[PDB]
RNA sequence: UUAAAGUUGCUGCAGUUAAAAAGCUCGUAGUUGGAUCU
RNA sequence: CAGAUACCGUCGUAGUUCCGACCAUAAACGAUGCCGACCGGCGAUGCGGCGGCGUUAUUCCCAUGACCCGCCGGGCAGCUUCCGGGAAACCAAAGUCUUUGGGUUCCGGGGGGAGUAUGGUUGCAAAGCUGAAACUUAAAGGAAUUGACGGAAGGGCACCACC
């Protein structure tokens, strides 16, 4: 069965982590890249490591990978994460509130707020699951 | 503590918890020295002053560290009545 | 638990000696059967006459014959 | 086992109660 | 060393329970201890359903179901593997097995 | 039933102490209990307390400082000679530096020390430290 | 050479913390042995209380290792106690020296009577309690020396407690429990609230909040 | 608040709260939390008393402020509803975040690369992440938290009684904390409404990413 | 024979599983008993 | 079955059942005496009470009942927790114990010998209650820990296992 070693995956992880700019989606490209970048004995080791660099990068383009934190990708997430719609979702001309909420507000002398709409209390009381 | 001559013979003077008055252990690692900042009453900005509190490990596990902190603040006036 | 009252005293004393009879040692000493069965009669030593010479096999884990006398 | 040697003890005791009778 | 807090039986706050006869065994066991398994199934089983369904004089005749209450002495259950032993912590969980998918 | 009110009281305040609480409701109450808590209070081991009066038996509500480690009663009340006091306080008390045996005496209810002054003996109540 | 991996350590190596008591004041965990070693000193010596071999059973046979009990005192200020397991005896020993150097407690000392000179004994009678072993230290009149079994006597000696009346009930044979219990006793001495400490505490700036600026630099 | 008219809560904020629904907790109530509770309405939902909430916010604020170097404040969110919120909060405040998995033994272990010794600890939920708190037990960290009507107060120091369940409530609470600590530091102002919108501190979900990316 | 023995325990032990709480309740002596009166 | 006066099976006495007189023993077990005080929560339940929108017993008024939401006092229990214990298993009592004293009854003193001998006593009888010693012996024992094993329950691999 074909499965990658600790050495394979860890090495490919650290390599991709540091040199990510230099890598590309071609096997041979990153092969000749890894013959330079790091120091590896023999061949099969090298080829395998590079192969997982390739595979790992094919997975990178889809989205975030659990094992590596590349850089600027904290800044790129700072970009993506930063967003806002023209108006806040917190802004509504009418918000509905229960009579008791209006009471707790009336204690805080906010019972004069304009945006409020008092909504009718539900007549049945069942909040609970029927045990059994 | 003090001998007949009035000297203080001791290694150090331990600190008592603010809430429950218990002595805080030399090694009690659940212990808390908390610092609460003092505002300037006119502005709302930072003074450079603070009131400090101490809570031992015991009350932390009971979780009543919270309530103690609170009525401590009330007693110091850093929390409004009600 | 134990009875701690002031006027309780006799209860304590009585019961104490009565549990005291359940100590193997004290029983042996103050009963007097022990003294009676003793071949010595409580003496430290006893003079005797030699009837015969007897070999005695040692207990299990170690092997020897102990040289003994029937007196 | 306990139950059985209790039983055996009662057998033996009955037998001793027979072998020594108040007539002896 | 006490094994179960409840001593294997459901008995609490009462002195003695009515004894019952094992389904499989005939071995006498008190009702509280007795492993009870209720069985609701069909009189005729899987294939003979589609078989007999065709031989009927009635249309849309629903097959009767057999209902049987079962009592097993502790032994018999572990034999039939109706009940199997579990780990010290996992024992504590009296929530019934997930036959509901 | 309930006997030796004092005992239960002291158990209560000590238990509420170990837990680390501020206030106690100890019920019911007696003059004895009251003076007791008073003697404790003057040394500061406890604090100030308020007697709620009821038409049966009073309830005492007590304020606390953490300074009280152990508070206890000795039942039965033992008759204690002036000679004997030493052995007692060497037995009950943590150190010769602090802690008090409370005895009821003909003079009144007080510390072992105060009674060493007044040159009196009496019956023993309890202790604290 | 010693490289500080913690803020406390760096604060120590840079001479920003004058005494050890600044640490005990705030009950900071001490994660390094070179703090304790830097602070004191030649004043430190240590005892090998016991080496007990222990066996684990495997399909192979009995695989054996060693528990070293080490008691390291500074006569008059502090004690420490540590236990280490290892396959090799030496390693277990020095490892346990690190272990006991990590756990060091100051010992509060009282007067038996009228207060004159320097404290010779425990402040009041205290109870260390470990695993069916109950060790009880009581103050003793000046000069009576330490009355006890050898093992807690070692501790109390290095603790700089000159005189104590010791009672010990339990199964006292097992060494670990004995040592750890009497140790518990001399730990609890600064946990006992006497009328002396009834004064309200004036707080101080914590070593982290005071030197935080010098910590940012390194 | 020092009961001062400065820090006293304005109506607008109350509107933000009433919008994000932070005043609505679960059906379960801890006997520690009853202090902050207002009253239970029908349908079993406990209603949170908001003035008390605000005061706790300010207390926690002064608490954060009092630390000199801002990096000594650690801010941790286990679950997803808080990730981004924690990120932005730390970004503005200059504190050290941990988002996602909090690696156990972070605080207590000198050899790890994760090791740090924060002066204060701020946490999204007590129920979800117990780990950091139980560490604070070992290292002497004071602890700030957001409690629902049901949370254990064990090893929490100053608690903030809000709704930590819904995304909006969480985002808003974080943002408000940021606003408060910042207006406290002397930076920004008590006058100008803050530039940064509370909406930035919300939680995405993949559905909204898809909606707004496929709207463009 | 005394201490060690807090292994006769009043100070001071124990009685779920190690030795051990009577099957259960009633009951005379015995022991013990709430506040409260300068 | 080597052997089964045993497990399996067919037959089947005393007994199992009722009434009237004896017997007084069980792993009669929560293996945890009884009265009392204090000490964290949380949902459930049984019984009585108190209060509360809303459903229902058909359409409106009060009773009353069924659900539903709470509060109070007893109960059987449960779950939870660095309350504290504890040799540990575990225990909100087995907690409030060298910081040792709320009241009281019963009761244990290494293991065997032995719950035997004897006397006394109760019974129609089987037995019950009270109950030794001579001698013997370095352990017997309790929790938990790694092993190894099981004719236990699970998985797992191999053409020196099979298909
Ligand atoms: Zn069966």
């Amino acid at each position: 069965g074909r499965v990658r070693t600790k050495t394979v995956k860890k090495a490919a992880r650290v390599i991709i982590e540091k040199y990510y700019t230099r890598l590309g989606n071609d096997f041979h490209t990153n092969k000749r890249v890894c013959e330079e970048i790091a120091i590896i004995p023999s061949k099969k080791l090298r080829n395998k490591i590079a192969g997982y660099v390739t595979h790992l990068m094919k997975r990178i383009q889809r989205g975030p990978v659990r094992g590596i934190s590349i850089k600027l990708q904290e800044e790129e997430r700072e970009r993506r994460d930063n967003y806002v719609p023209e108006v806040s979702a917190l802004d509504q001309e009418i918000i509905e509130v229960d009579p008791d909420t209006k009471e707790m507000l009336k204690l805080l002398d906010f019972g004069s707020l304009s945006n409020l709409q008092v909504t009718q209390p539900t007549v049945g009381m069942n909040f609970k699951t029927p045990r059994g | 503590m003090q001998n007949d001559a009035g000297e203080f013979v001791d290694l150090y003077v331990p600190r008592k918890c603010s809430a429950s008055n218990r002595i805080i252990g030399a090694k009690d690692h659940a212990s808390i020295q908390m610092n609460v900042a003092e505002v300037d009453k006119v502005t709302g900005r930072f003074n450079g002053q603070f009131k400090t509190y101490a809570i031992c490990g015991a009350i932390r596990r009971m979780g009543e560290s919270d309530d103690s902190i609170l009525r401590l603040a009330k007693a110091d006036g850093i929390v409004s009545k009600n | 638990g134990k009875c701690r009252g002031l006027r309780t005293a006799r209860k304590l004393r009585s019961h104490r000696r009565d549990q005291k009879w359940h100590d193997k040692q004290y029983k042996k000493a103050h009963l007097g059967t022990a003294l009676k069965a003793n071949p010595f009669g409580g003496a430290s030593h006893a003079k005797g006459i030699v009837l015969e010479k007897v070999g005695v096999e040692a207990k299990q884990p170690n092997s020897a014959i102990r040289k003994c006398v029937r007196v | 086992r306990a139950k059985w040697r209790k039983k055996r003890m009662r057998r033996l005791k009955r037998k001793r109660r027979k072998m020594r009778q108040r007539s002896k | 060393t006490k094994k179960r807090r409840n001593n294997g039986r459901a008995k609490k706050g009462r002195g003695h329970v009515q004894p019952i006869r094992c389904t499989n065994c005939a071995r006498c066991v008190p009702k509280d201890k007795a492993i009870k398994k209720f069985v609701i199934r069909n009189i005729v089983e899987a294939a003979a359903v589609r078989d007999i369904s065709e031989a009927s004089v009635f249309d849309a005749y629903v097959l009767p179901k057999l209902y049987v209450k079962l009592h097993y002495c502790v032994s018999c259950a572990i034999h039939s593997k109706v009940v199997r032993n579990r780990s010290r912590e996992a024992r504590k969980d009296r929530t019934p097995p997930p036959r509901f998918r | 039933v309930r006997m030796n009110v004092l005992a239960d009281a002291l158990k209560s305040i000590n238990n509420a102490e170990k837990r680390g609480k501020r206030q106690v409701l100890i019920r019911p109450c007696s003059k004895v209990i009251v003076r007791f808590l008073t003697v404790m209070m003057k040394h500061g081991y406890i604090g100030e307390f308020e007697i709620i009066d009821d038409h049966r038996a009073g309830k005492i509500v007590v304020n606390l400082t953490g300074r009280l480690n152990k508070c206890g009663v000795i039942s039965p009340r033992f008759d204690v000679q002036l000679k004997d006091l030493e052995k007692w306080q060497n037995n009950l008390l943590p150190s010769r530096q602090f802690g008090f045996i409370v005895l009821t005496t003909s003079a009144g209810i007080m510390d072992h020390e105060e009674a060493r002054r007044k040159h009196t003996g009496g019956k023993i109540l309890g202790f604290f430290f | 050479e010693w490289m500080p991996v913690t803020k406390l350590g760096r604060l120590v190596k840079d001479m920003k913390i004058k005494s050890l008591e600044e640490i005990y004041l705030f009950s900071l965990p001490i994660k390094e042995s070179e703090i304790i070693d830097f602070f004191l000193g030649a004043s430190l010596k240590d005892e090998v209380l016991k080496i007990m071999p222990v066996q684990k059973q495997t399909r192979a046979g009995q695989r054996t290792r060693f528990k070293a009990f080490v008691a390291i005192g500074d006569y008059n200020g502090h004690v420490g106690l540590g236990v280490k397991c290892s396959k090799e005896v030496a390693t277990a020993i020095r490892g346990a020296i690190i272990l006991a150097k990590l756990s060091i407690v100051p010992v509060r000392r009282g007067y038996w009577g009228n207060k004159i000179g320097k404290p010779h004994t425990v402040p009041c009678k205290v109870t260390g309690r470990c695993g069916s072993v109950l060790v009880r230290l009581i103050p003793a009149p000046r000069g009576t020396g330490i009355v006890s079994a050898p093992v807690p006597k070692k501790l109390l000696m290095m603790a700089g407690i000159d005189d104590c009346y010791t009672s010990a009930r339990g199964c006292t044979a097992t060494l670990g429990n004995f040592a750890k219990a009497t140790f518990d006793a001399i730990s609890k001495t600064y946990s006992y609230l006497t009328p002396d400490l009834w004064k309200e505490t004036v707080f101080t700036k914590s070593p982290y909040q005071e030197f935080t600026d010098h910590l940012v630099k390194t | 608040s020092g009961a001062l008219d400065v820090l006293q809560m304005k109506e607008e904020d109350v509107l933000k709260f009433l919008a994000a629904g932070t005043h609505l907790g679960g059906t379960n109530l801890d006997f520690q939390m009853e202090q902050y509770i207002y009253k239970r309405k029908s349908d079993g939902i406990y209603i949170i008393n908001l003035k008390r909430t605000w005061e706790k916010l300010l207390l926690a604020a002064r608490a954060i402020v009092a630390i000199e170097n801002p990096a000594d404040v650690s801010v941790i969110s286990s679950r997803n509803t808080g990730q981004r919120a924690v990120l932005k909060f730390a970004a503005a405040t200059g504190a050290t975040p941990i988002a996602g998995r909090f690696t156990p033994g972070t605080f207590t272990n000198q050899i790890q690369a994760a090791f740090r010794e924060p002066r204060l600890l701020v946490v999204t939920d007590p129920r979800a992440d117990h780990q950091p708190l139980t560490e604070a037990s070992y290292v002497n960290l004071p602890t700030i938290a957001l409690c629902n009507t049901d949370s254990p107060l064990r090893y929490v120091d100053i608690a903030i009684p809000c709704n930590n369940k819904g995304a909006h409530s969480v985002g808003l609470m974080w943002w408000m904390l940021a606003r408060e600590v910042l207006r406290m530091r002397g930076t920004i102002s008590r006058e100008h409404p803050w530039e940064v919108m509370p909406d930035l501190y919300f939680y995405r979900d993949p559905e909204e990413i898809e909606k707004e990316e496929q709207a463009a």
